[PDB]
Parts: structure tokens; sequence; C-alpha cells
């Protein structure tokens, strides 16, 4: 019952500000201090600060003092985090987390929101270019062949990738996206299949990118 | 431990 | 600030094993220390607070000890759901800080990668860039080296790697290495090769093609 629900993913440009919200359900919002913690992709956890939802009093990590701002609206059981003067270093997942707050002091963060992804970039929204990774003509007789799709130059995350509209799932590896030096994301999705199936079974990767409202279906065949 | 005051 | 150092950064263990992970603080934090578990794509979950007290609902196979500067977390017998990342956190003074995490992964038998190379598509080449992809599929342990050679010249700075999370079923890893060149640079060379080193291989493996 005791849960924190956070607002959805955001993109902002450098220098701008982002406001994320966190609403408490299943307990008394004013009964526990609330922390904000962020996690950059592939990195650990960094404490931003905390707020007393009853009083509104805050203590901010001094690294963020005057840049990050915590507020609350008691009527709607909601806490807000304003991260201002954004740079790419602020990209990451932002969590609100309740403290048990025994003895009116920090004890441990026992209820966490689901996190809010914040991407800070000057890149423009772009759907991916989808290119075939074609199965080798040297694929092993009676053996296993690999093929795939290169999903390149899109912004922001995420894309969804399926094979044959979901009918092919076994042996699929859709790799974590990497941020290219250009500021656009890229990944490959590969699948291993029987060599006997080449030419006999059609393979199509389905790549959807909601921010750009794009859907691509790319047939992948021996060259 | 650190603390941020009374709650309700 | 106070720095928390966790060890090991990466722990390999088998289901059923007893393991202990360590958190050291640069200054004394008394008992004001918590432990968390985090799984990919999820928020952390609280395990331990006051350095030794189990959070409600946490299984009894978890326990923790310590005061001052030295803390440990122990799992008496690991279950498959326990392979995850673990963090310690102190609250003794500002700013609150977390350790760097200990990732606990499953041991399995050594598995050599199956290696595949993919030339750039003609469609991509039309646009002025060439991506060459080298795939290492279903290998264990995670350590692998991929080197790109273009006309027998070792490449640096022009490739990126991505690695999957350990597979939930077979406990292997897969890896992609992607070499990116301008179209001009690509056609200025013939032989494209990725060389793969992994301890499961009797010998390092080269997969290559000739452009065209």
């Amino acid at each position: 019952q005791e849960v924190l629900v956070q607002s959805g993913a955001e993109v902002k440009k450098p220098g701008a500000s982002v406001k994320v919200s966190c609403r408490a359900f299943g307990y008394t919002f004013t009964g526990n201090a609330l922390h904000w913690v962020r996690q950059a992709p592939g990195q650990g956890l960094e404490w931003l600060g905390w707020i007393n939802p009853h009083s509104g009093d805050t203590t901010t990590s001094q690294k963020f003092q005057g840049r990050v701002y915590m507020t609350r609206d008691k009527s709607i059981n909601t806490a807000f985090l304003d991260v201002t003067r954004l740079t790419s270093d602020d990209t990451g997942i932002y969590y609100c987390a309740r403290d048990k707050y025994y003895g009116n002091e920090a004890v441990g963060m026992d209820v966490w929101g689901q996190g809010t992804s914040v991407t800070v970039s000057s890149a423009s929204t772009k759907g991916p270019s989808v290119f075939p990774l074609a199965p080798s003509s040297k694929s092993t007789s009676g053996g296993t062949a690999a093929l795939g799709c290169l999903v390149k130059d899109y912004f922001p995350e995420p894309v969804t990738v399926s094979w044959n509209s979901g009918a092919l799932t076994s042996g699929v590896h859709t790799f974590p996206a990497v941020l290219q030096s250009s500021g656009l994301y890229s990944l490959s999705s590969v699948v291993t299949v029987p060599s006997s199936s080449l030419g006999t079974q059609t393979y199509i990767c389905n790549v959807n990118h909601k921010p750009s409202n794009t859907k691509v279906d790319k047939k992948v065949e021996p060259k | 431990a650190v603390g941020i005051g009374a709650v309700f | 600030d106070i720095q928390l150092t966790q060890s090991p950064s990466f722990l390999s263990a088998s289901v059923g094993d007893k393991v202990t992970i360590t958190c050291r603080a640069s200054q004394g934090v008394r008992n004001e220390l918590a432990w968390y578990q985090q799984k990919p794509g999820k928020a952390p979950n609280l395990l331990i607070y006051y350095a030794s007290t189990l959070q409600s609902g946490v299984p009894s196979r978890f326990s923790a000890t310590g005061s001052g500067t030295h803390f440990t977390l122990t799992v008496s017998s690991l279950q498959p759901e326990d392979f995850a990342t673990y963090f310690c956190q102190h609250m003794s003074s500002y700013p609150l800080t977390f350790g760097g995490g200990t990732k606990v992964e499953i041991k399995r038998t050594v598995a050599a990668p199956s290696v595949f190379i993919f030339p750039p598509s003609d469609e991509q080449l039309k646009s002025g860039t060439a991506s060459v992809v080298c795939l290492l599929n279903n290998f264990y342990p995670r350590e692998a080296k991929v080197q790109w050679k273009v006309d027998n010249a070792l490449q640096s700075g022009n490739s990126q790697e991505s690695v999957t999370e350990q597979d939930s079923k077979d406990s292997t890893y897969s890896l992609s290495s992607t070499l990116t060149l301008s179209k001009a640079d690509y056609e200025k060379h013939k032989v494209y090769a990725c060389e793969v080193t992994h301890q499961g291989l009797s010998s390092p493996v080269t997969k290559s093609f000739n452009r065209g």
C-alpha cells in the first residue's frame, strides 16, 4: 500500500530547468522525511537532499545548493524537485525515497519511487536509421546463423525492438543503447537461428520510437 | 544521525 | 564528505554459497548505516538499517554487522533472486553518501564466445558512414577483449562496446563491438577484422571480410 509514484520521463536542453513530482499513497505524507537521489546511467547513487513534508524545511547537498530545489504540496501529498541550470552531467534517473525517520532522524530509505528519467541534451528528437546485419553466407551447415538490425542515430531513449512482430523471441539479444560521441543513441539487436532457416523463414526487425512517432519494419536477408 | 525536524 | 568503499566491486558465487561483502567508511559513522539491493531497471530496496537490523519482509538469510568504520553484509545461502547489486549508505552527517556497490553474479562453467562479423549495409553506405559490427555471443566469464584491425592496423578510439546483463537462464554474456568510419575512410581500406580474446578459446579468434 505504501508507495511513491513519480512523474514521467523528461528531456530538457542545457541551461534549462526540470520539475519532477512524487506523490505518496498508502501512508501519511507528512509523517516521514523524503529524500531525492539520482543515478547516472551505469553509475551509482548520489544524494541530492531531503525535505520535511510537514514543515517544508529542506537540507540540500552543498554540491547542489542554490541549483536544486525541493518543495511540497501537502494537499495533494506531493513533493517536487526542481533541477535548474541543467547540463549533460544531470542526465540520469531521479528517485524520491521516503525515510523510516525513526527518532526524527535518517534511518534508511524504505519506500522508493519508480524513478524519473531526465535527459539533458541539445540533440533533436530523431527516429532511428535501421540497417540490416545480414547473415553470413558462410553460416554453418546444419549449424547456427546470426543476423540482426543496427538501430542507429536516434534521440531520446527508448526504442522498442521486436522480431517478426513478436513471433520470434528466443535467442534475441537487444543490446543496451550507447550514447555516441555525436549525442545520438545507437544499439544493435541480434538473433541466432538455425542456418537451415535462412531463406526459408523471413526475418523482420520491428523498431518503434515513440518520441518521433516512427515505426520501421526492416527485412533482414542474406546479401 | 542527521535530522530535519518534527513530522506529523 | 565521508567516502564509503565497498569490496569486492564484483563478486562471483554459486547458488547456495555463503558470501560476505564489505563496506568501509573513511570516518566513523557509528551504527548509522543502511544496506540496499538493486536490480537492473529497478529502484533500490532497503535490506538493513542501524547497521544490523533487518527491514520488514526481508528474508532471514540476510544479516549484517559492524560499527564505526567497518561493516559487512552476509547472505547465508545465496538464492537465484539474490544476484544483484548491493549498496551501503551512511547518514551520520551531511552529505549522505553511498558506497560504489558490489555486484554479485552467478558462476557457471566456462563458455567460449561464438563470434560473428557484419559488414556495413549498402543502404548505410549511401548516407556517408560505415558501421562494422562484431558480435560475441553467449560467453562466460565476462572478461573479453575485442580488437579491430583495418588492413592489419590496430584501431583505437573509433569503436564502442555494449554488453548484456548476465542472462537470467544460462548465465552467459553477449557483447557487441561497433567500429564506425566515414564512407571515405571505409573505402580507403580492404581488410576489416575483429580479433577476440577469451579464456574459453583454445586460441584467439579472428573474423574478417574484404570490403566489396
